[PDB]
């Protein structure tokens, strides 16, 4: 056993994994950002309430979203896989990436 | 709420593969500990909250208390899954790291998600649970999973009305049931205080 | 533009992807630990030939397999999480997750 | 057989975000890479493979090369992606790399992925094949990427007859079709030597 570590330099990547997205809902601070109201793993481009919009293009199907905690970056629909993304982070210092578990 | 560090132990026991919390207890377990820590740090920017496990090959400090978020969610990222809990060494263990990271005028608060059998005599706890309320140390139990320990609750309890000062101790008997681990707590002092 | 790192203590943890898990068949060394007529993905114990055989446990639905390039580990099936495995090198230096490409 | 030292030069400009190679030029040209490394690092234990990105936000080496195979393909993971590809620059550092190998004995290789238009005069693109050439460089072009630049193919063939020696140099051309971009690469020199 040891550390798990995800990052792109100095930005942590946070994998966190829910068996249900509404649980995300009571995930503070990281429900204010998500939009439960789209479909589709989203990203954020800046800090605002809901900002997790930005679809990412061919998502993971058990990818939740993305959130990047700080900065701004490129908001475009359906152009960076998650992959891009861990470059996106502009100076944000985590990047949460949400998961949804896979059961049966 | 207050200011107040917290180090979350971690059950990452054997017993924690079983399925009768879905996915796993383990599963339930992480996302009942992300969402605490997001409460936690949430109820307070200088609130800091720590993660050890307790089984495996020996209780691990994922982090010592922090206030970085990150830090803390990336610890549950990972977890090896084995053993069984060592509950005295993980709140010997959790109190170091509360002390290594405490800052002034923080309570001190251990969460313990007692996942498995609780293989220790309730007088042993109790003196543990003594020993937390003279350090100023307060308690949240998280009793989950159904293993045939009958003793289990008692033993949690007595353990928590050892510690408990001015009812800032808790103790939450969660069935598995349609009610995730997590949403149950949610609803209990474990999140609300 | 960083580079990504994952990794677990020593172990670096080299994610691929791939839109068909048959190009793995051209993909030297790995090539070599891949059972191409299993379902589901699986983990080495070993770095026996064809050794990725024992099936990782509620595998994300894009998870290939899992091959870490040394050492020995426990060998079971549906017992292993992809995210448990990653504490499995037990001394491999690289824990190769590969993964499939999601289209659309 | 070959000991080598290959510098592989990714194109991770704009126009690899087309899907006309599924699912993008960047994956479809991302796993003929990796496997290009699995190749070449296992046709001989001291070939050493590098990796730069040609284009992005500027050239980067991820890799010098090394026999490392898990930090190469680790470099393979999170690219960015946009601009043009500055392939005068790339082959430039490419051949610094592998000027620079410890193991002198190696040859040395630049695999270049060209997926985008190559806006640089097909003299200019001589001269550096004859620069490489002079260098003992070897270079392979996979040229790929339906942008419509006929020049393209001519262009880098020039390239490639510049720098051509005792037919160490190889191009493909490899329109996207019915067989991904390394499904076509396996059969050719850039795989096979």
């Amino acid at each position: 056993p040891a550390p798990h570590e995800e990052r792109v330099g100095d930005m942590r990547i946070v994998n966190i994994t829910f068996s249900d997205i509404n649980s995300i809902k009571n995930f503070q601070p990281f429900s204010q950002y998500f939009d439960f109201t789209l479909t589709g793993p989203r990203y954020n481009g800046n800090i605002a309430q809901f900002a997790m919009i930005w679809k990412i293009k061919n998502p993971p199907h058990n990818l939740l979203g993305v959130f990047f905690d700080n900065n701004t970056r490129d908001d475009e629909d359906d152009k960076y896989t998650l992959e891009e993304l861990k470059q996106m982070g502009n100076g944000a210092k985590n990047m949460y990436i949400f998961w949804q578990y896979e059961q049966k | 709420p207050v200011l107040e560090a917290t180090m979350i132990c971690i059950d990452n026991s054997e017993w924690m593969r079983n399925g009768d919390y879905s996915p796993s207890r383990l599963q339930a377990q992480t996302e009942a500990v992300n969402l605490l820590c997001g409460a936690k740090t949430q109820s307070n920017p200088e609130n800091t909250v720590g993660i050890l496990t307790m089984a495996g090959k020996g209780v691990r400090v994922l982090t010592t208390p922090t206030s970085d978020l990150g830090k803390i969610l990336a610890c549950m990222h990972g977890l090896d899954v084995g053993g069984e809990i060592n509950l005295t060494a993980a709140i010997q263990i959790a109190q170091l790291a509360l002390k290594h990271r405490q800052n002034k005028n923080q309570r001190q608060r251990i969460i313990v998600f007692a996942g498995s059998p609780i293989k220790y005599e309730k007088k042993a706890l109790e003196i543990v649970g003594k020993r937390l309320k003279k350090n100023s140390v307060s308690l949240d139990i998280v009793n989950f999973g159904e293993d045939d320990d009958e003793e289990k609750p008692q033993k949690l309890e007595a353990l928590l009305t050892a510690v408990n000062n001015n009812d800032g101790s808790h103790i939450v008997h969660v069935p598995s049931g349609a009610n995730a681990l997590s949403d149950v707590l949610l609803s209990t002092p474990v999140f609300t205080g």
